[PDB]
RNA sequence: AUGUGGACCCGCCCCUUGGGGUGUGUCCAAAGGGCUUUGCCCGCUUCCGGAUGGGCCCGCGUCCCAUCAGCUAGUUGGUGGGGUAAUGGCCCACCAAGGCGACGACGGGUAGCCGGUCUGAGAGGAUGGCCGGCCACAGGGGCACUGAGACACGGGCCCCACUCCUACGGGAGGCAGCAGUUAGGAAUCUUCCGCAAUGGGCGCAAGCCUGACGGAGCGACGCCGCUUGGAGGAAGAAGCCCUUCGGGGUGUAAACUCCUGAACCCGGGACGAAACCCCCGACGAGGGGACUGACGGUACCGGGGUAAUAGCGCCGGCCAACUCCGUGCCAGCAGCCGCGGUAAUACGGAGGGCGCGAGCGUUACCCGGAUUCACUGGGCGUAAAGGGCGUGUAGGCGGCCUGGGGCGUCCCAUGUGAA
């Protein structure tokens, strides 16, 4: 049992990426699937699948990374720089609207979960919302 | 009773009352039940008194009673003015 | 408004009176995380009606005695002695905490 | 003045002319030309390398005596800056350039901000027609800053006004020598100043 | 440590230790010299330390620095303390205001006046 | 006696805890005074409402010690009394055996609480001093009387401790009101003026009372404004200080030239004050009139007018500022690191320099830098830190899908958030 399987998601894929491997599998939850959602909406994924790995469903998660670099350490530009969850299981987080955070001058998200469904920040700001801040993503 | 008055609030030598509402029984200076105008006895703006005559006979109604120069001011306001 | 809280009967022994438990959620002021707490009422139950384990709202009300100031208003959940039984144990543990022990 | 004492030596120290005895310091006397290392006896010799601190220090005292203000003074009117909206630098030298005693010393009624500040203390200067005699008061836009009727004519402040005769008055104020007046049009835009101070560490250095 | 952790037990508050029981934690204690003497610094140093054993209105006995060239303090001086540790006398934690009681001024002095307690010389 | 009306028992209706009607019965009122005297003014009585003030109850918040772990017998609840404006073990009798605690009971320590203050980038930390609000207290401990209200600071009774009176029996006190004295202490003010203003009590009013208050007084205790001068003035006095013996420093500083004119003198001289009151009108609205200033001959205005106090700390690094002499691990300095053992920019003095300036230093305390109790924001192989190991109680936490509820969470409106 994984305590928290949306932790778990964001770290699969922060170690998938450092490795630049082609694609992940997450064990498949309707949220984790909303959440790859705003990811693949925003371009830090090239996009997700539902597959089904040996009997049970996954979503296989297909990464991007920047172009090749020169001089030593060729290795590309990582697009998910950085992910990390906020609110986590005995210790939760929950933002109003008015202190739904500003990750990054904006170059970064952070998706929360309101009673108005999974939202990046611009999202819920506009729509007038806060709720559990979920992640931060830059 | 409660009582209609003056609240001295300027500084030394400074004078501004408040005109306020309040029991009789409080210090001068004390919680007021609502202020409802303002006096500067020197007259150093064009703006020295002020009242609020709807107010003022708002309290007067439920028998407020106003001190000997809270009145002259109301009165100097029109408070009183029946015609 | 008269206060309304909902609660858990979990004492029976006395005449025309209710124990009621009563918890509440709510985030930590400095930590963050959401901790329960709770609280026992002494309840005014005249027709000894309500029965150990019955979930009721209780209300805010004149006072009968010291301790009693409420008043048992409704019945929504009747009959659950898991919360007895887990309000019951919390008081069994109480035993250990002392001096000794052993078969104590 | 507030300092009161040498002042060319304080010319030496910052190293820069900084005009605070009004005229001779036009003259080939002024003490920064034909010795201009600072007072005392190692004046003269090789100078170490300063510290961070020590810079932002003398930038502070460069535009503080500059304007002949304290230090109390010149503190309140930083944080003042401060807390004012706006660019907190150029707020600053705007404040500065408000003073009473200096706004007599722009318009060439004294030929210094030490003799602005006497003719102020000693009642010789209106404001808006009436005395007037706080150095510290904040000329305000709209305000036009007069000399005293009954001083018109004293010895100094005739031959002064005769000078400012011709001469050219900043962008930022009007002037006008036959009744001995002059108007605050607007506070300086920090181009107007030609002030040998990078006010931008004067700032950096009350921060510490 | 986890926040339940930090939930259950606290964080915990500090305490300052205050380096000088002038009892009443005033700025100076009004005392009567016991003895005289002299002490021997420590570490790398070599000197003969000036110091009394003071008896003191806070109830408390304890021993101060007699700063100066030279002072004059006896078994009954009655002197005001100050506070300063001696970082060479270990157990000197308190100072003998200079100029203040039976403890004289310092004869003679043009440089740090204000400490060591000597007025303004006159001159023309 | 009158009964508008109200109170109480019983009943009935509507409400819904003791709210509002209604019937019978019973019970319950009052005070006179003044006149510009038949008809006004000020009072009195009952009831209903308003306004202001308050009692009581409840949710939630409120420091340290667990080297305080168990506590309780009016204890917890019931019935019925008592008591009160009123609920209540508030108190009493009887009955049941409850109540409370690891979400910290009981005990100990400390503390008036808040608006706020200080610090901090914030989150935090610290604090409750002036002013404002609540509470409590009036030599210490009880208590009730009077009353709308008190268990009453300048009211009453008793007990205790002090001081005073005392004819030895007995009495009189209570500045934590304003001043003031003494004691303790590092340290904290005048036995001042005035009721002119604002406010309070009584009076129809005139008025009286008001150490509330409005002012003045002392202390650089804080804040703020201001002065000890401005412009000119040498290749650059004198003394003092260096020196490579040429020079260099203090230094435009002074002297000195001119200019202004803090102090001080003379003159005028306030605002704060227009009401109460009297007249007209009508004792209303409205108009007219008169009286009144502690501060104070002060503020300010005008006329004269003198070049008129500068101090304190620091100069090894951190930290702006270096030279000479004296001193010899001494005398001394010292926030920390460290100086001084005969060439000391660290001691003592001198010259010079730096920083502030009617102030500058010191001590003490608070937050800060201190992500050095880390929520933001830390750690534990060897730096301090994994429990010797397990078992598994409380508790914390919990996989994927659907539906209901809507506690947490989020949103809008609104009330509150006094000054
Ligand atoms: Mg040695
Ligand atoms: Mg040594
Ligand atoms: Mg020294
Ligand atoms: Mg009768
Ligand atoms: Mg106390
Ligand atoms: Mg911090
Ligand atoms: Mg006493
Ligand atoms: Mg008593
Ligand atoms: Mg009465
Ligand atoms: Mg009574
Ligand atoms: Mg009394
Ligand atoms: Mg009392
Ligand atoms: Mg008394
Ligand atoms: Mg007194
Ligand atoms: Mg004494
Ligand atoms: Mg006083
Ligand atoms: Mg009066
Ligand atoms: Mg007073
Ligand atoms: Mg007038
Ligand atoms: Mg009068
Ligand atoms: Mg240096
Ligand atoms: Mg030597
Ligand atoms: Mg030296
Ligand atoms: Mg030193
Ligand atoms: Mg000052
Ligand atoms: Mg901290
Ligand atoms: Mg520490
Ligand atoms: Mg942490
Ligand atoms: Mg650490
Ligand atoms: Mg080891
Ligand atoms: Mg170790
Ligand atoms: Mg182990
Ligand atoms: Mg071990
Ligand atoms: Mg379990
Ligand atoms: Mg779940
Ligand atoms: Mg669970
Ligand atoms: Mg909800
Ligand atoms: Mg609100
Ligand atoms: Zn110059």
């Amino acid at each position: 049992m994984l305590t928290d399987p949306i932790a778990d998601m964001l770290t699969r894929i922060r170690n998938a990426t450092r490795v630049y491997k082609e694609s992940t599998d997450v064990p498949a939850s309707r949220f984790k699937e909303e959440i790859l959602r705003i990811l693949a909406r925003e371009g830090f994924i090239k996009g997700y699948e539902r597959v089904d790995v040996d009997g049970k469903p996954y979503l296989r998660v297909y990464l991007k990374y920047g172009p090749r670099r020169q001089g030593p350490d060729p290795r590309p530009e990582q697009v998910i720089h950085h992910i990390r969850r906020i609110s986590k299981p005995g210790r939760r987080v929950y933002v109003g609207v008015k202190e739904i955070p500003r990750v990054r001058r904006g170059l970064g998200i952070a998706i929360l979960s309101t009673s108005k469904g999974v939202l990046t920040d611009r999202e819920a700001r506009k729509l007038g919302v806060g709720g559990e801040l979920i992640c931060e993503v830059w | 009773m409660v009582k209609i008055r003056l609240a001295r609030f300027g500084s030394k030598h400074n004078p501004h009352y408040r005109i306020v509402v309040t029991d009789a029984r409080r210090k001068r200076d004390g919680k007021y039940i609502e202020k409802i105008g303002y006096y500067d006895p020197r007259k150093t703006t064009p703006d020295w008194l002020k009242v609020d005559v709807e107010r003022a006979r708002y309290w007067l109604s439920v028998g407020a009673q106003p001190t000997d120069t809270a009145r002259r001011l109301l009165r100097q306001a029109g408070v009183f003015r029946q015609e | 408004p008269k206060k309304v809280l909902t609660g858990v009967v979990v004492s029976d022994k006395m005449q025309k009176t209710v124990t009621v438990l009563v918890e509440r959620q709510f985030p930590h002021p400095l930590y963050g995380k959401v901790i329960k707490r709770s609280k026992k009422y002494l309840a005014h139950d005249p027709e000894e009606k309500y029965k150990l384990g019955d979930v009721v709202e209780i209300i805010e009300s004149r006072p009968i005695s010291k301790r009693k100031r409420f008043r048992v208003l409704r019945l929504v959940e009747s009959g659950r002695m898991d919360l007895v039984e887990k309000y019951l144990i919390r008081r069994q543990n109480y035993e250990s905490l002392s001096k000794r022990g052993g078969k104590a | 003045g507030r300092y009161i004492g040498p002042v060319c030596r304080l010319c030496r120290r910052e190293g820069v002319k900084l005009y605070l005895k009004g005229e001779r310091c036009y003259s080939p006397k002024c003490a920064m030309e034909r010795r201009p290392y600072p007072p005392g006896q190692h004046g003269q010799k090789r100078a170490r390398r300063p510290s961070d601190y020590a810079v932002r220090l003398r930038e502070k005292q460069k535009l503080r005596r500059i304007y002949g203000i304290s230090e109390r003074q010149f503190r309140n009117l930083f944080e003042e800056a401060s807390k004012k909206k706006g660019v907190t630098g150029s707020v600053f030298l705007g404040l500065l350039e408000s003073r009473l005693d200096n706004v007599v010393y722009r318009l060439g009624f004294a030929v210094s901000r030490r003799q602005a500040r006497q003719l102020v203390r000693h009642g010789h200067i209106t404001v808006n027609g009436r005395r007037v005699d706080l150095p510290s008061y904040r000329v305000r836009p709209g305000d036009e800053i007069a000399v005293a009727e009954k001083s018109r004519n004293l010895e100094l402040i005739r031959q002064n006004l005769e000078a400012m005769k011709g001469r050219k008055v900043g962008p930022w104020l009007s002037l006008d020598v036959e009744g001995m007046k002059g108007k605050f049009l607007r506070l300086p835009d920090r181009e107007d100043l030609a002030l040998p101070v990078n006010e931008q560490l004067v700032i950096e250095f009350y921060s510490r | 440590p986890t926040i339940n952790q930090l939930v259950r037990k606290g964080r915990e508050k500090v305490r300052k230790k205050s380096k000088v029981p002038a009892l009443k934690g005033a700025p100076f204690r009004r005392g009567v010299c016991t003895v005289v003497r002299t002490v021997t610094p420590k570490k790398p140093n070599s000197a003969l330390r000036k110091v009394a054993k003071v008896r003191l209105t806070s109830g408390y006995e304890v021993t101060a620095y007699i700063p100066g060239e030279g002072h004059n303090l006896q078994e009954h001086s009655v002197v005001l303390i100050r506070g300063g540790r001696v970082k060479d006398l270990p157990g000197v934690r308190y100072h003998i205001v200079r100029g203040v009681y039976d403890a004289a001024g310092v004869k003679d002095r043009k440089k740090s006046r204000s400490k060591y307690g000597t007025k303004k010389p006159k001159e023309a």
